[PDB]
């Protein structure tokens, strides 16, 4: 138990949370052409 | 319907579908069965649900069956109501399918510019598929009138 | 110098958050020096 | 699409209301639906096992993957199962669907011509699909075989 | 600086609207609270020597820091280190008291980070300093107080990394 | 507030609070209750303390309402009743905050260049500050009125 | 129905608290109103006639709607319109009586547009009426009654609309 | 109210309202300004009159605090209590409104019905009425508590 | 209403079969249960009053419904609730001796969920109501008796909800 | 209650321990408070014990029977007497903060007392109880606590 | 605890709780809470506590830690340490029962014939607990370091 | 005899651990149970008389025992009997306060079968005193204080049966 947990406290933890490459890397889709094969498909890829 | 949307999610993440989304095709299947007899009820009230929508819109909107808007005439006041008509079948389509989409491919798409060019106004349109929301509404049970009106108010929001 | 915003809120520190709860949870009990037969004609909800 | 989409899109060109002919046609999907998930579950459970079973029965300990056949090298091997995969994961779509267009809009359309420039092999890719659907018809069980077979056959044929 | 009452009557005054039960409410919180913060500030004057001695145990000395070439190595920079060390402890008590973490912004955490940078002192082990006060200070404060003083800490070392 | 003024004394001399320094914030923290109390009557009875000292206000000096004077004509007359609600507004926050400093920055800083501008009579204005120190002083209880008169009278001083 | 001292009575009720200052404060305000609203009502029952054959007059008659293929054609279409006014006149003098909408809310409005859709009685037309009875009505009554009169006549519009 | 009530006479007679109704709407405003200093007197003596009242009513029925009696014990007297701070809101609410209407609402539809199930004695609640009536009287000046008595009066018969 | 007995008549006379073994044996099991039925019925029918009583002192009463604000505030709410809960009693025991839930169905149950949300009574308090009369009765009826009886009242709990 | 911690450290031999010290701070502060409690009791003393009466002889027909003790002028007014003198003891007993004061006039002996006067201790039970109802009301909630110990060691010494 | 003390007396006497017991049970109750903490406090600062005392002892004493002393050598001056630790247990015990009953019964009796047998000086062992008592109030504040000073000086006393 | 307080204490004690949040926790359920517990005690020690009395009448007198052959016949029977049900009432209390059921074995329970054997007392009559006793407590405690007052008097009903 005491090897996972913090050494120090993490007091406000919405500060560690939020650290590093942004969470906007991963949320982030990706669109190709071979996704269109579909009439909405399509829309987004033009939208996009 | 439901699972094509369930297997198109799938084949973008390209895997097998998960379970939970085979839980919800399972539902889905089980509510099936419920959405026919809803969907019954308002095809047999269909006639009479388009009337009355019609009377209210002519009412709410006196400029469109006036000479100068759009409605005015017989062969245009069939029109009217005949596209009313469309709009029913596509809501009842919609409820045994359990998805909009069946309902947006024949109805949604492409309706702002065609009724541009027509020069129909979209907000009676609109107001038309309103009144018939209220008919149906009044006909069909409180839950079963949740789910209908679920329909009723995408068109709504579609064209507009 | 620019003038600095508040990162924190009064509430979200944790003396004045738990002072809060113990006001507004049990807000409404049993109030002492006052004759029972007043008490329990009081109303809660008051308005709505 | 779906087989309630196939309903609905027969009225619609019809422009015919749903009526209860059609609502029976979509009550025997309803029913037949049930057994259809849990084949699916099986299959995609079992999907590197029922791979791995028909390679063994058609592609390897062949001149394929002997030297100077289309699946030698590393590089075309794993081409190769991964088609099958693509092949497998389809068919298990269709079958939930209870329609067959889906095989067509995604998986039949240009891959003939894409195997003729590539030089793969249909007739041996149509063995290993096969192979695949014996191995799926076990797993599945009777009843879900003879629905999953039909997809299988579609692929087969279209290839 | 700002404190919380301050900061409830400006959040009032930008808005232009006079106090309201709502808002009494929070100053009421505020009071009840004060109690035990200033018996913690006590505790932390009185053993502020040792709270610094402890951290720095901990974290700075027995080092490279002190070893020759390194940040804390000859005795003027060595003074130094613990002076910052007893500055972040004297304001996050006043941060305590307060009940607003604005004094930090305004005194300790504004141009910290680029006074650090052009003296080289190294950012990470300060914070490691000031981790290892606060639970020392944790301790002493004891529990209800430990909560209070332990975000002021976390919010100073937030800022410098 | 208190507090605050303590912190600042405290940092100047880069010193930690002494303990008689503490001791009087825990006395302050304490009076905090009471002293909420006071400001809420005030607040209630905002309006008509305005209303009455403006009267008096009017009647003690006709000339800012004459055609020659500033508060002369609706607009400004409701301009003058406006800024004597911003000055009792103020003097809440301080009774709140025990300390002027508060009322200090939003109204005494600034306030004779700005009502030089405005061309508005400074005295006049401190005249009315007077006047809603009376009527408050009517409505609180004497020992309440008390402490509410001194920031009244910080207001009066400023303002001179 | 309710009327205004009634309401405040109710508003207590709920609350559970004794009457007080501030309660009795809007009631007295309305008892120094209630002098003039009598009188005001007395005006209209005397001219009510009148009241509707001049509001009539400036609005539904020498139009349309009396023209053949209009609403109120025909004799029996007509003495409904004109019914229908009279009730919404008397409805308006009892809620001003009252001080309070309620009243019309109960028995005018409940149900009059779905009835008057089905009919297919024009809606607009109708409130343009109950304005023009409005006009009449201020008149009569004189200004301080008259802006306590308009307040239900514009009650009835707004419903209808 | 007086008002409610003219016009619920009216409305049944489907005729505006009557001179004579009109004349007893004109008396009630006038005397509504009296009402209401009668009603601020008993708000004001409201925890004495009930406490004297019960006081009274417990003298007057040992029955009823007693072993068997329905208002034996704490919890059950403070109830008996609070159902007598209950009946005196009701009857200040009947002189202001002029009229029992808001007070045979509140307190006197089903009012048998409610003690029946609770098994409290109708006729001690009665009792307790009018032991309230006496000390109320005792306050109010004369005409002040003739006024109040009808009102008093009327709970009585209402219960019985 | 339906019982038992015509159910099973009902379910044949549709198929046009004349009575066979196999449904008088469901007819059988009815007639050996009917006894404790009417033991059961009659005990409820003597101590109604105080199965109401109770069912309210347990769920009902010292509670914010009854103070003011709440829904059983005011003698005529409290009178009606009384009464909602006589119904409930009177027709669970009609249909313990029906041996049948369809009268329920067809009397209570029907429009009640439509009635009381046009009303705003509480739903979930009423049942809470259903479920106390419900315990005090099994206690009454006794355990055999017990059972048949909390299918009922069971049923209109769920009914409710 | 400060004589009896004295006499719990003079057992122990030793020194009032801070503590204790404390309690006893506590109870001199609370003594005002104390003492307006028991000056309203005293102001509706007559009506208490008129009350209580009326309730035990309801309670006990036969205590005011031509058997029983209670009956005639001369004997009732002895009944009333002796709740009055209890309601006295109680008043003393809430400004002490004990019981020993309401002890030694009231609860020692009194058994052999009642004994010989052939009075039913019962009966004189539900008269304390009675009182105490009474005196419950007119005290605030708080109060009525308090007063109620004082009033419960009284039924459970009888 | 105190509890303990009071049901034992009632028992030897055959009686229920007097009130008197009865109040004492109360404001032990009441002051438990405040307890709670200060025990908390002592036993977060263990370690610290402990390692002062020991080095103020050994400055105190040198003789203890000295090669003919009990306490020399690494694992004595370990054991040493252990017992202080020990003691500060027992007083937190202590702090929470409100009486030094739990403290006597673990450390103080017989507390003689143990270090007798073990040669360890009785009296050096009196001077650590004293030690660990003056940083034990240090960090405690000045009410919570009285209550905390009371079992202390007992453990002191108990031991000379 | 032992507490909840104390046994805490005694479980770390043989762990050699100190007061740990898990026991503070237990420390601090007790203290909130106590002011109730306290309360509780005084009702019962003021009714004592009368508890005993009610509990006799439920299940003792009326019955065989107290008729001739019975254990409680006689008046020296009759007395000692409800000495013992006094016991079992002031030891349950002492209990209800301790928040502990070691003093029932310590004192009551110990040998108690043993010697009621020997006796010839029934153990089951006595069981059901206490279960009566245990109802009667409960009205007089309120339901609160019951439940805590209940396992107490479960406890010695157990270690007699
Ligand atoms: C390791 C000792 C420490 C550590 C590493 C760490 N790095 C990142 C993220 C990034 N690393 C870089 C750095 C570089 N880009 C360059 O071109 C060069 C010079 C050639 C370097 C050194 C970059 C750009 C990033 C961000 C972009 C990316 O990650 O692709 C992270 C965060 C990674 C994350 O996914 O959040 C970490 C943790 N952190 C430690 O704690 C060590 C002290
Ligand atoms: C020896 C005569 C005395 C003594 C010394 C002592 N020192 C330490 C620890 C440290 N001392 C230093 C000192 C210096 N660092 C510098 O940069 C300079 C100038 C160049 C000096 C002289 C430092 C930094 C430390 C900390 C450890 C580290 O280097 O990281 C100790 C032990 C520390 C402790 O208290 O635990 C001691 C014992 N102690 C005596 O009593 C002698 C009189
Ligand atoms: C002529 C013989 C007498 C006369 C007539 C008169 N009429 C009006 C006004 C109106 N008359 C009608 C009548 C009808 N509307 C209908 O639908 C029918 C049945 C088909 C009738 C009979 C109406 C509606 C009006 C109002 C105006 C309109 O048409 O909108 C007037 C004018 C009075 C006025 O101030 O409006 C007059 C003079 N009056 C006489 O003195 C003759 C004896
Ligand atoms: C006059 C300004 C307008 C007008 C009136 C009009 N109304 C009707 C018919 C009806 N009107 C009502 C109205 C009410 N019934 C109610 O119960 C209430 C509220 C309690 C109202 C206000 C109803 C129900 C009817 C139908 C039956 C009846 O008249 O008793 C008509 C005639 C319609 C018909 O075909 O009979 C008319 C003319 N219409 C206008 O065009 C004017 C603007
Ligand atoms: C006192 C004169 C008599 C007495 C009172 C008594 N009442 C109850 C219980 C209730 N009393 C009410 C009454 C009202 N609710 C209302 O809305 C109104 C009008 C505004 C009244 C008067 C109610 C609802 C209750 C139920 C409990 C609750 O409030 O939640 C009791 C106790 C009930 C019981 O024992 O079951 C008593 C004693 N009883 C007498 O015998 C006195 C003569
Ligand atoms: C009659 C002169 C008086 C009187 C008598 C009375 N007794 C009871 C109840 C009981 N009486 C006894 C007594 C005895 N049991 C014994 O073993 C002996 C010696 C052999 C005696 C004398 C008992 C055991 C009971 C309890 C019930 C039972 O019989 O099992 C009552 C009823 C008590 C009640 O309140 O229920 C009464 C009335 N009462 C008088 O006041 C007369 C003066």
């Amino acid at each position: 138990q005491e090897l996972g947990t913090p050494i120090n406290e993490r007091s406000i933890p919405e500060m560690y949370v939020n650290q590093g490459v942004p969470a906007l890397k991963r949320q982030r889709k990706v669109f190709k052409q071979s996704q269109a094969t579909d009439r909405e498909s399509f829309d987004a890829l033009v939208t996009a | 319907s439901v699972l094509t949307k369930a297997i198109v999610n799938a084949d973008a993440e390209a895997r097998y579908l998960s379970p939970g989304e085979l839980d919800r095709i399972k539902s889905f299947v089980a509510s099936g069965e419920r959405r026919l007899r809803i969907a019954q009820t308002l095809t047999e009230a269909r006639e009479r649900i388009v009337k009355q929508a019609g009377d209210q819109l002519f009412q709410k909107r006196p400029d469109v069956v006036s000479p100068g808007g759009n409605a005015y005439g017989e062969k245009m006041t069939a029109l009217c109501l005949r596209d009313l008509d469309y709009y029913l079948r596509l809501v009842t389509y919609g409820i045994v399918a359990g998805d909009v989409t069946p309902i947006e491919e024949i109805g949604i798409i492409g309706v702002k510019e065609m009724y541009n060019s027509l020069q129909t106004p979209i907000p009676a349109v609109a107001e038309g598929v309103r009144a018939m929301k209220n008919v149906a509404t009044s006909l069909l049970s409180g839950d079963d009138a949740a789910e209908a009106g679920f329909y009723f108010d995408y068109l709504v929001g579609a064209m507009q | 110098f620019k003038p600095i915003r508040s990162k924190m809120d009064i509430a979200s520190m944790p003396l004045v958050q738990a002072a809060l709860k113990e006001q507004q949870a049990t807000k409404t009990a049993l109030d002492m020096s006052r004759p029972m037969f007043l008490e329990l004609g009081r109303s809660f909800k008051g308005a709505d | 699409q779906d087989a309630i989409t196939a309903v609905i899109n027969n009225y619609d060109v019809q422009g015919k209301y749903l009526d209860g002919a059609a609502l029976d046609k979509l009550k025997a999907y309803f029913t037949t639906g049930a057994v259809r998930v849990r084949a699916a579950a099986v299959i995609s459970s079992n999907a590197t096992t029922i791979i791995k079973e028909a390679a063994a029965k058609a592609l390897i300990y062949s001149d394929l993957t002997r030297p100077g056949g289309n699946m030698y090298t590393t590089r075309r091997y794993a081409a190769c199962i991964r088609d099958m995969d693509y092949f497998l994961r389809y068919a298990t779509y269709a079958m939930l669907a209870g329609d067959p267009s889906i095989l067509d809009e995604r998986v039949l359309n240009g891959l003939k011509e894409t195997y003729n420039s590539l030089g793969v092999p249909i007739a041996a890719t149509v063995g290993g699909i096969q192979a695949m659907k014996e191995v799926v018809g076990g797993l599945v069980g009777p009843d879900a075989a003879k629905e999953a077979s039909i997809y299988f056959d579609y692929l087969s044929s279209g290839l």
